[PDB]
């Protein structure tokens, strides 16, 4: 089965490579971060933008990949700092105002 | 009345295990959901255990979400509901303490509820207490990450 | 820190739920499965929601998780199948469609 | 003109390894980006590196994402611009094949681009033919779920 990689707009590859990455900095196992860098690659493909725009996202990925969350039962809350980074406003500007549309 | 605490603290011993252990002591649709994935904060559940088994059972149209274990019996399986199940049906609270420390609780025992800030997954806990210890001490990881805002008791005689 | 999890709107944690729960289907590792099985209860806990349409979310997530993709690079793409998932049309009109609101 | 089969295939094969491989062999802002995980797929980078080996630099201004090796070299890192790369310099192409089989290519060599549908991080593949193999079929992972569509032959003399 092909992906549905080629249908997502500009920014909407964006913003998938700005979940992809974050996943992939997050957890630890080998197998599931190589999966997460492959997929955000697949982003990266199709846009149209230079790659400090990456560069970029991942300077706002890291001010949630290092928090550390807690909570009432065991877990380190990793998949949860990348769904809370992809609702960020900064990420969010900064793919509107891109110079590469 | 109220469960008495004897009955309440031996109940809750029963499910004083991990969330999949929990699941399969329950089973029925509790169980399903455990195995499932969809419940991994057992705080809610063990409570429910409690009121269903020592003879206050959670009605089958209190208004809040619940599943039924193997036991056709109900349970609450949101902290915040649970909260508010109790709020409505165990009568006014014996103590009620603004920014409490476990010291504030010295003495006395019952239904204990904790909120606070600094956890990513609810706004409190639900939990026994038995003048010195709550029941899940062995469960609760943490001065930690969690700020307790308001505790409030409710005696189990 | 704590996280965001209060801040979203009800359709917005419902959207974070099928994400995260797709990331638990799809990972092999027990601690990403764990974790992302975690993340996706915080969600559940703030919602207002009956659990069967969280069964129903799933229900999609698997029409996503079983696919198999394929790339000029090694992976398994597990990553690419939840990022499609959260797009899909019938899951966002199953949450726009809810009767607890 | 066109860089010669046998410096390009040479110069393909000290590419011929793993991303990771690739950047550090190439180094600079390829190594970097390799590094950091933003480039996975070779294909496009181990084609620049051809060029850049064989006389036919990619040209700094070329209107095409790249970025520098440690030789100061340029390095285009998307297959689809690898591909419009070469359409716009390496004059006609010598042959073009509908729906493709590798059989369609037989006693010819030089650079070969197939485009086509099933995978999920690239519309096509781009690399060298020898007039039986692909210079890195070593890696082509598999009729596989890749479905070409189109392929075209730039002859290398």
């Amino acid at each position: 089965q092909e992906a549905l990689t080629t249908q997502y707009s500009q920014s909407e590859l964006l913003k998938n490579w700005a979940l992809s990455h974050c996943l992939a900095l997050v957890y630890k196992d080998d197998v599931v971060k190589n999966d997460a860098r492959a997929t955000a690659s697949a982003y990266l493909e199709y846009g149209k933008q230079s790659v400090e725009i990456y560069h970029e996202i991942d300077e706002i990925a890291k001010k949630y990949s290092g928090l550390k969350y807690n909570g009432s039962i065991s877990s380190d809350f990793n998949t949860m700092k990348c769904i809370d980074f992809i609702h960020d406003r900064e990420l969010n500007e900064l793919i509107k105002r891109r110079v590469e549309k | 009345n109220r469960p008495s605490f004897n009955e309440a603290w031996l109940a809750f011993r029963k499910v004083n295990h991990s969330v999949a252990d929990v699941g399969s002591i329950i089973g029925g649709n509790v169980g399903k959901n455990i195995t499932g994935g969809y419940f991994q904060n057992a705080c809610p559940i063990r409570m429910s255990y409690v009121l269903n088994a020592t003879g206050f059972p959670i009605a089958r149209n209190s208004p809040y979400a619940k599943v039924s274990g193997a036991d056709n019996k109900f349970y609450i399986y949101r902290v915040n509901d649970m909260i508010d199940y109790l709020t409505h049906t165990m009568g006014k609270p014996d103590l009620i303490v603004n920014n409490p420390k476990q010291s504030d609780f010295i003495g006395k025992k019952g239904i204990i509820v904790v909120k606070g800030h600094g956890w990513s997954n609810a706004r409190g806990h639900v939990t026994l207490w038995n003048g010195s210890i709550c029941s899940d001490q062995c469960h609760l990881l943490n001065n930690g990450p969690f700020v307790p805002e308001v505790g409030t008791l409710w005696i189990l005689p």
